[PDB]
RNA sequence: GAGUGAGAAUGCAGGCAUGAGUAGCGAUUAGGCAAGUGAGAACCUUGCCCGCCGAAAGACCAAGGGUUCCUGGGCCAGGCCAGUCCGCCCAGGGUGAGUCGGGACCUAAGGCGAGGCCGACAGGCGUAGUCGAUGGACAACGGGUUGAUAUUCCCGUACC
């Protein structure tokens, strides 16, 4: 086993899948490329994505005192939360409901030598 | 019209996958005396000081 | 039993911006109890502090209806008065600035 | 283009109509406001 | 100059119109602006017939320029030191540089500006 | 001894899917640029042009709502988007009348009603009266003020 250490921001008002557009684009990259890919990316799940990683490199790099030129990332990935619920008129007075949702992220990275 | 049926697990993600996005190539330039990356777009830009990057 | 004093009506003073900007002007603001009128106060006010005012103002402030979890809540109806001494111009040293 | 709708209010009319008065003047008011007195209702009386 | 092949930027012709005279006229006050990419692309050519006419200076490009733009500081300004100061350069007048994507809308912003080279 | 075994009754309540990141984002007016705050700016703030209403899309009142008014703080929740902004939310402040609107004045349509009449009963009528404005009698202007209030506060002059 490997030395490794991992960071999440829960409660992100992000939908899943969309978040999971921008998260398939990082799987298995080193944490430098990481790091330009989710600058160079334009979406907004772009934004909370690159924190969550740069929280994890900060989180290695201080508490377990580790090189952070070497890391990469191990495993990413999101999950759906809980859902706002609302609801939205719609015509002839009848009434449909709005799905308001929220999503997980998990950041686990892994110091790999080359 | 409307769907008649539940389309099922392989139809719908098989049909999502396509979906996805492209990560783009990066350029080094030599500007200040600090090399920073700029896409290919923005390289003769970045030598002479035209463009702005925080 | 119970006599009539006319000093059993002023709930407090109160203190703002503009508030001081009366103050500057020889005139005041005081809190004082709904079911009152403006003959009682100046009474109450000339008695109390031996000075002659020459009239009061008076307001009623409805109460404001503040968020809670518990549930919908209402603060207390109040009144404030505004009261304008003389020309004799005596400062009221208990109020305190 | 006519949208005007059903309820025009007016607090007026509202305590004149449904007002407890109008309820104690006769007996089935009475005996309405006792029904809801029983019931425990917070507003007894629009 | 060639027109837009597509349905037009703004809208319509008359916004068009007074779009392009503002651009203009404020990328001619300022020197340097930050604007969409394509309206630097359409703007280019306006800003050319503008440097065009500036170069050979009289009462009927006086005229001209005023009738194009409406602004009496930003024509003065443009036959006072703009003008000659392009006498001996023939064409390319302006550049297009473009920046950072915006934030509200990810539309690809252009710094549209003089050629201050010379 | 049983409220004792569900898979269905266009069953009931709660939760979660696809259709799907698809349609729509609420008009006949339209913006762009600069500087400023801010971690982030088309959307907020300030400046210049352009556009639209202008018997209104301006300025006041009544009915209606009740703090949405102003100032300061912050932007997970709400605004069909981000939002430093908001009619968001937290705290504080703000409504000054003998003369402006009602009561101490009076009545219309109509309501209540002592006695009284009628009605098995509950009740229904209406007299004297008393209520009931959308009516009538009866007393103001100019200017100034701070960050929000002015025919109310102050100056000046009057009224009944
Ligand atoms: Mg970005
Ligand atoms: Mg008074
Ligand atoms: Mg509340
Ligand atoms: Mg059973
Ligand atoms: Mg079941
Ligand atoms: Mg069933
Ligand atoms: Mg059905
Ligand atoms: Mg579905
Ligand atoms: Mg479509
Ligand atoms: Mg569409
Ligand atoms: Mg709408
Ligand atoms: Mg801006
Ligand atoms: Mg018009
Ligand atoms: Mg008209
Ligand atoms: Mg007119
Ligand atoms: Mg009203
Ligand atoms: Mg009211
Ligand atoms: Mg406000
Ligand atoms: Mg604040
Ligand atoms: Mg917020
Ligand atoms: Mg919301
Ligand atoms: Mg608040
Ligand atoms: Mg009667
Ligand atoms: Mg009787
Ligand atoms: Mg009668
Ligand atoms: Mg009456
Ligand atoms: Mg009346
Ligand atoms: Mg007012
Ligand atoms: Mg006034």
């Amino acid at each position: 086993e490997f030395p490794s250490a991992t960071a999440k921001a829960r409660y992100v008002r992000v939908s899943a899948t969309k978040a999971r557009r921008v998260i398939d684009l990082v799987r298995g990259k080193s944490v430098e490329e990481a790091l330009d890919i989710l600058r160079w990316a334009p979406q907004a799940a772009s934004e909370p994505v690159a924190k969550v990683i740069a929280s994890a490199a900060a989180n290695a790099q201080n508490n377990e005192g580790l090189d952070p030129s070497t890391l990469v990332v191990a495993t990413v990935y999101a999950d759906e939360g809980p859902t706002a619920k609302r609801i939205r008129p719609r015509a002839q007075g009848r009434a449909f409901r709005i799905r308001k949702r929220t999503s997980h992220i998990t950041v686990i990275v892994e110091s790999r030598p080359p | 019209a409307v769907p008649k049926r539940r389309m099922s697990r392989a139809n719908t993600r098989s049909r999502r996958a396509q979906w996805k996005a492209e990560a783009p190539g990066l350029v080094t330039v030599s500007v200040a005396g600090q090399q920073r990356k700029v896409p290919r777009r923005l390289l003769k830009a970045a030598r002479l000081g035209l463009v702005d990057l925080d | 039993a119970t006599i009539t004093d006319p000093r059993d009506i002023i709930l407090a003073p109160v203190i703002s911006e503009k508030s001081y900007g009366l103050i500057e002007d020889n005139v005041y603001t005081f809190v004082v109890h709904p079911d009152s009128n403006k003959t009682q106060i100046k009474i109450a006010i000339e008695k109390i502090f031996d000075v002659k005012v020459d009239s009061v103002n008076t307001a009623n402030r409805q109460g404001k209806r503040k968020r809670t979890r518990t549930g919908f809540g209402k603060r207390k109806s109040t009144k404030r008065a505004i009261v304008k001494l003389a020309a004799g111009s005596k400062p009221i040293d208990l109020f305190g600035a | 283009a006519k949208g005007k709708r059903t309820f025009q209010p007016n607090n007026r009319r509202r305590a004149r109509v449904h007002g407890f008065r109008l309820r104690m003047r006769t007996r089935a008011g009475r005996a309405i406001v006792a029904n809801r007195r029983s019931k425990g209702r917070r507003a007894l009386t629009a | 100059p060639k027109p837009t092949k597509g349905p037009r930027l703004g809208g319509s012709s008359s916004h068009q119109s007074a779009l392009l005279a503002n651009l203009a006229t404020s990328l001619f006050e300022h020197g340097r602006i930050k604007t969409t990419e394509p309206k630097a692309r359409a703007l280019r050519p306006y800003a050319e017939k503008l440097i065009t006419h500036a170069k050979k200076g009289a009462l009927h490009n006086r005229r001209e320029v005023m009738k194009k733009i409406r602004d009496k500081d930003v024509v003065h300004t443009l036959f006072a030191e703009i003008g000659p100061f392009y006498a001996d350069r023939n064409g390319g007048y302006t550049r297009i540089i473009k920046v950072e994507n915006r934030k509200g809308d990810n539309a690809p912003m252009a710094v549209i500006e003089l050629v201050r080279e010379k």
